[PDB]
């Protein structure tokens, strides 16, 4: 079928739920509390309160 | 924790109009306030000449 690891043809995005960052196993990044979760890029949620 | 995790999860407001029909208008209004006296004037007129029998058989 077609590879998606040649021929662009990406799916499974909607599949991530969060990623984070961290430098020197210290500083998260970008921290300064710029986002509404500043530690992580929380990309979807289950629940939202 | 999984599984089906990966999509997601009053008082009165109180209306008026309900279910009754249209409604219209017109503006060529209202003779009806004559007859009121029409009516209580021949009325009278009625009374009056009963009497006219009763202060002729009485003479």
């Amino acid at each position: 079928g077609s590879i998606p690891y040649l021929d662009g043809t990406f799916y499974l995005n909607h599949t991530f739920k969060k990623v984070s960052i961290m430098f020197d196993s210290s500083v998260s990044w970008p921290g300064n509390d710029r986002l509404l979760t500043p530690n992580e890029f929380e990309i979807k949620r289950s629940v939202d309160g | 924790a999984a599984a089906a995790m990966t999509a997601t999860r009053m008082p009165s407001s109180g209306s008026s109009p309900s279910v009754p029909s249209s409604i219209i208008a017109e503006e060529k209004l209202l003779a009806l306030l004559a007859e009121l006296e029409a009516l209580s004037r021949q009325l009278a007129a009625l009374t009056q000449q009963v009497s006219e029998l009763r202060e002729q058989q009485q003479q």
